[PDB]
């Protein structure tokens, strides 16, 4: 059950981009893994009180022993180390035991030791390390007291007959945040083998076997029940959506949980770098498997695969790697019966900063996935809108109509292109009839002497606002037989050469056929319909494409600055009519996802707006941020607008489409800064990117070069502005100022500081 | 070949989606008398791919071979545009033919295409190839052959040197930019060998041709292989000549000239980066917001040309507001600002306080 596709050289962006950011954000995080786990090897050679651990109790100890103390709770965990000393505890010896504990747990139960004596056994009994309270009492002032024999074990809370119940509450503790792979990166104890940079690699591969196995169902198999791709709605239907997750995440395991044998249990002696080959492999060749088959998606079923392959991470993270932990648990609980789980403080500042860095990355790079499928997302219908733009200025005779200039070349310009291309055999199909609407200006205008254009407009007044009989005015029964035809709702504003329009003005529909057309045309010609003050023209109709299915606003309209002579400008917008009322469409899914965006980025400044109290203003941290909520949500909410109004002009047209215009032109508007928004965020998180460049050693300096300098420059430039200011107002400095090469003298003097000052250190 | 939406299928007939090998016509149309109404394979037509502009063609199609004197062809195209074979379903033509002038020793064939986008209009191309099939001739090709077994014999040289230093010698050791372009030069003298050699190993169409000079003679090929040969044997000339860097250290001065270079060779590397992201950074916005109403940003590689360009003080930016207005001042501004005054400097900085500092590291010493 397979067919081989290979359909054609089309391209899909939302599999390619996709998998192009779960590859980058792992070789990222790679070199914060390395840098992190070498200071664990380098350290694996205070919550609680300074423990009373001097053991002036204990004696006739002819031998060497060591002690563990397990510091368990909640979220802590740690052990023991060697005392490093000369005494370490000889013959009536001992000492005060103090080491790196910094995993405590509350003023709660945490208590667990055991000790064990290389040789024999002294004869003594040490209590235990009764601690009061120093820091914060992370342990009881309570002993034990008990004598020390061959691997002595003391346990208590604030011999175990029934070890069972209880070693399944400490295995269960201990594997519950160390087996569970997706959030163990972040707390991997300590004097373990597995070493924080294979766990980057088994969560890649399980993220690169999950978009495999989503893409293998999408457009592979397609013959066994049909009820793939196009039957099934790409909104969540629980029954297409939900389950294919289920089903891919359950048969990739066995790939992954024999490959896990190969990192654990390898000390097995080079298995590693076996097992990391094997990973490097499946990844690329899975990643290439879904590029293949994904180059032929259709557009509606993308978007259910990417829900498919989330919902299969959800899977993986609430109740499969805990099912496992609690398999694991009552293995080691039930079969071999296992019975055991100033230099300072800048090492555990460092280590925080590196985990807040390293939490930091994953929502950068979600936010960038969310912001590139929003805005590259349908980057294919974009050489055809060119393409469209371009074919239909080259045949409507754009040079000859921007360079009429008779008020009365107008007659036979529609009289010899417009006619011939609307009306035709099966000549560029027109989905509407077009529209002359006109504005009077009831201020009639008076010319000036011919030769040169007068400058550039001048001499208008007021606009017309009543209704005009045949011919002109004369209403005598209703209303005039040219009326106002007031100004839609929404829609409007034209903004002309040195005026702005709306929707409003006498309209003309020009009829249906040719002769008709004809025959209107020469009616509103021969009785003064436009010679008069008469402002504008705005002619504006349509065109679909359906080979491409792409729609068109076309407007070609003619200024009258002064009568005699006329002005021409067309704009020919191209835009793909995708509307609210279709489903969960992708400028849907990545217009909700990035609401989200815009809220967890204002409650993140509400919390430090609380925080750090008043007078939180004037910094750039208080402000950098708040631009960025106010271009999210206005890019989420221009999108939905432009959805919605797809939909109502849509309706609109279908209702009475023989007969209306309905001026589609406003969506191509919308469905324009839609796309200027979601262009700029991109252009802001591809900065931020350049910006965080500066966390390698020896290119710091490149920044802080730049900030420290700015004063300087732009004191410069204000300098030269206000010098060409003082010229000018006596009634060209970019060259000057480009040939005095000021800008890189004052660069490299910081530039110089900067290297010398770094030098030393 | 296309969907109709059900909303308007009142209206809309039939569409001709844009070509591809999938949706590509297959049957006889019109009268069916000759080969140019009936669907030819490629295999039988000794053609190949084209990579023209809107897409990359296939070899196959309608064809017509016209006649040997004017009043027939003329016939013959008349019969063509007579019974409508140019409807709106054809999305590609081809016209092709070759010349001799035998006055030098140099062939020379043609091709014209004219690509019909299903957006409508037309886009024309031309391409004009002087091959030469008949070289061993003159004197001076002897000459040339004999110079080209003596590059032969060179590059044979060239490459057992190199390989000796590899395991009787210096193990794994590439880090030197000089031992790492020698490869390169090997590499590509390879291929340019291995090109010209099956270039010339076959030439069985002309043989074919001046068998029957009354059929269509198909040298589409060679002058495929002639481009790609050519675009090689320029590049190893170029990286031949860079390799005489390795040789100029004959004084004091010209040793601290190359000193200076290659210790600020790792500090600019570092800030073209961050120069090249904001680079496109602005390169993406542009194409995003211009690259539909301008046809300087019509493409990716369009917009990174437009912006080096730009660079240049080239480009004026007449018509660049008219696609918009709020972006349309403010895009050329800003990028003329910060990367013309702010950050095109800091490469000139570096490098000048790389040199004070190299001849300080020579005067001390
Ligand atoms: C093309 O197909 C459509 C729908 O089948 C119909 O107009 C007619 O069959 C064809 N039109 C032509 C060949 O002009
Ligand atoms: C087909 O027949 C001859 C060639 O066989 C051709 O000249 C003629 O125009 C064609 N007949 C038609 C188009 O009716
Ligand atoms: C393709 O080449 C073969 C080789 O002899 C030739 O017979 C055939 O005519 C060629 N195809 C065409 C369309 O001329």
């Amino acid at each position: 059950r397979f067919v081989f596709p290979e359909p054609t050289a089309d391209v899909n962006y939302i599999v390619m981009l996709t998998c192009a950011v779960c590859l980058v954000t792992y070789m990222v995080m790679a070199a914060i893994l390395h840098k992190l786990d070498q200071l664990d090897a380098s350290r694996g050679r205070r919550f609680k009180y300074e423990i009373l651990v001097k053991t002036g109790w204990g004696r006739g100890s002819g031998t060497t022993a060591h002690v563990g103390i397990m510091l368990y709770g909640v979220d802590s965990r740690s052990g023991h180390r060697h005392l490093d000393g000369d005494r370490a505890f000889h013959r009536n010896s001992l000492d005060i035991f103090r080491i790196a504990t910094p995993h405590s747990l509350g003023s709660v139960w945490k208590i667990r030791v055991w000790h064990d004596n290389k040789g024999l056994s002294p004869a003594w009994f040490l209590q235990h390390v009764i601690v009061r309270d120093l820091q914060t009492a992370r342990s009881a002032f309570f002993l034990v007291n008990d004598w020390l024999s061959v691997e002595t074990e003391a346990n208590g809370g604030l011999a175990a007959l029934l070890r069972f119940r209880r070693l399944l509450v400490a295995e269960l503790q201990r594997g519950f945040f160390d087996k569970h792979i997706w959030l163990s990166i972040w707390d991997r104890p300590p004097r373990s083998r597995f070493t924080r940079i294979q766990r980057a690699t088994c969560c890649v591969l399980l993220i690169c076997l999950f978009l495999g196995a989503n893409a293998v169902w999408y457009g592979a198999v397609g013959d066994s029940a049909y009820s793939t791709g196009h039957v099934s709605r790409l909104s969540p239907l629980s029954v297409d959506t939900v389950a294919v997750g289920l089903v891919s995440s359950v048969v990739v395991y066995p790939v992954y949980l024999a490959i896990l044998f190969l990192f654990r249990m390898s000390r097995p002696a080079w298995c590693a770098s076996l097992a990391h080959g094997l990973s490097l492999l499946l990844v690329a060749v899975a990643v290439a498997v879904s590029g293949w088959v994904g180059a032929s998606f259709p557009p509606g079923v993308s978007v259910a695969w990417l829900l498919s392959s989330s919902a299969s991470f959800l899977a993986s993270f609430l109740g499969w790697e805990p099912l496992k932990v609690l398999l694991e648990a009552l293995y080691f609980s039930l079969v071999a019966k296992r019975l055991h789980p100033f230099l300072a403080k800048e090492e555990a500042r460092k280590v925080k900063r590196l985990h807040g860095m390293l939490r930091s990355l994953l929502v950068y790079m979600l936010f960038l996935l969310v912001t590139l499928l929003a805005s590259y997302g349908d980057a294919s219908c974009h050489g055809h809108a060119y393409r469209l733009q371009s074919a239909i200025k080259q045949e409507l005779h754009s040079r000859a109509f921007l360079a009429i200039t008779r008020s009365e070349e107008l007659w036979p310009w529609m009289a010899h292109v417009l006619l011939p291309y609307v009306h035709g055999n099966q000549s560029s199909p027109e989905l509407g009839p077009p529209r002359l609407r006109q504005v009077r200006l009831q201020e009639a205008l008076y010319p000036d002497p011919p030769g040169p254009r007068v400058h550039t407009c001048s001499a208008a007044g007021g606009f017309s606002t009543s209704d005009y009989d045949v011919g002109w005015e004369s209403p005598h029964n209703g209303s005039g037989t040219w009326a106002y035809s007031a100004p839609d709702l929404l829609g409007a504003w034209s903004w002309g050469s040195c005026a702005v329009y709306d929707s409003g003005g006498y309209v003309q529909e020009l009829g249906l056929s040719l002769e008709e057309s004809r025959d209107r045309l020469r009616f509103l010609q021969l009785h003064n319909w436009l010679d008069n003050r008469s402002r504008a023209v705005f002619l504006e109709l349509t065109r679909y494409s359906p080979a491409v299915g792409l729609h068109a606003a076309v407007t070609l309209r003619l200024e009258f600055p002064a009568a005699g002579r006329a002005l021409a400008a067309l704009s020919v917008r191209p835009f793909a009519l995708r509307r609210l009322s279709a489903g969960l469409s992708l400028p849907l899914l990545t217009s909700v996802c990035l609401l989200l965006f815009a809220v967890h980025f204002a409650v993140a400044e509400a919390r430090t707006w609380h925080r750090e109290g008043r007078w939180r203003v004037l910094r750039l941290g208080a402000w950098a941020r708040w631009l960025l909520v106010a271009l999210t949500a206005a890019t989420a909410l221009v999108r939905l607008a432009q959805l919605g109004a797809a939909d109502r002009q849509w309706t609109r047209f279908v209702r009475g489409r023989p007969r209306r215009f309905t001026s589609f032109d406003q969506v191509a508007q919308l469905s324009s800064a839609a796309r200027g928004l979601a262009a700029s965020l991109l252009f802001l998180l591809l900065v931020k990117a350049a910006q965080q460049l500066r966390f390698v050693r020896q290119w710091s300096v490149f920044g802080k070069t730049l900030c420290r300098a700015l004063p300087e420059l732009l004191g410069v430039t204000l300098g030269l502005v206000v010098l060409g200011v003082a010229y000018a107002q006596l009634a060209w400095a970019l060259r000057l100022w480009g040939a005095l090469r000021l800008g890189a003298v004052i660069l490299r003097w910081r530039y110089h500081a900067l290297r010398g000052e770094l030098y030393r250190p | 070949s296309c969907s109709i939406p059900q909303d308007l299928r009142d209206e809309i007939k039939e569409c001709y989606d844009v070509y591809s090998v999938s949706s590509e016509d297959r049957a006889p149309f019109g009268p069916r008398n000759g080969t140019a109404w009936i669907y030819t394979s490629e295999k039988d037509l000794n053609g190949s791919s084209h990579w023209g502009i809107i897409a990359t063609y296939s070899g196959a199609g309608y064809y017509l071979d016209l006649s040997r004197t004017r009043e027939e062809t003329a016939a013959q195209v008349a019969s063509l545009k007579k019974n409508v074979w140019l409807d709106r379903g054809t999305r590609a033509t081809f016209i092709d033919f070759s010349v001799y002038n035998a006055n030098i020793n140099l062939f020379c064939v043609v091709r014209l295409l004219v690509e019909f986008p299903a957006t409508g209009g037309v886009i024309p191309s031309w391409q004009f190839q002087p091959l030469k099939l008949i070289r061993y001739v003159t004197t001076f090709d002897f000459f040339l052959a004999a110079c080209e077994i003596i590059f032969c014999f060179f590059i044979f040289y060239y490459v057992v040197e190199e390989i000796l230093e590899i395991r009787i010698h210096k193990l794994h050791y590439f880090r030197s930019f000089w031992n790492c372009l020698d490869v390169v030069i090997v590499v590509l003298s390879v291929v340019a060998i291995g090109i010209n050699i099956y270039r010339t190993s076959n030439v069985e169409v002309l043989l074919q041709f001046l068998e029957d000079q009354n059929t269509f003679p198909n040298f589409e090929h060679l002058a495929y292989w002639q481009i790609q040969f050519n675009n090689i044997a320029a590049v190893t000339v170029f990286f031949v000549w860079i390799k005489l860097f390795k040789f100029i250290n004959f004084n004091r001065t010209m040793s601290q000239l190359s000193t200076t270079m290659s210790r600020c060779a790792k500090d600019l590397f570092g800030f073209a980066i961050m120069f090249f992201i904001i680079f496109l950074a602005y390169a993406q916005l542009a194409y995003l917001v211009f690259g539909t109403q301008v046809d300087d940003f019509s493409t990716f590689q369009e917009c990174i040309f437009t912006q080096f360009r730009i660079i240049l003080g080239d480009i004026n930016f007449a018509e660049i507001e008219e696609a918009n207005r709020v972006l349309g001042p403010i895009y050329f501004t800003t990028f003329v600002f910060f990367m013309f005054f702010i950050l095109l400097n800091m490469f000139a900085a570096i490098i000048a306080d790389t040199y004070s500092e190299v001849k300080s590291d020579l005067a001390q010493q």
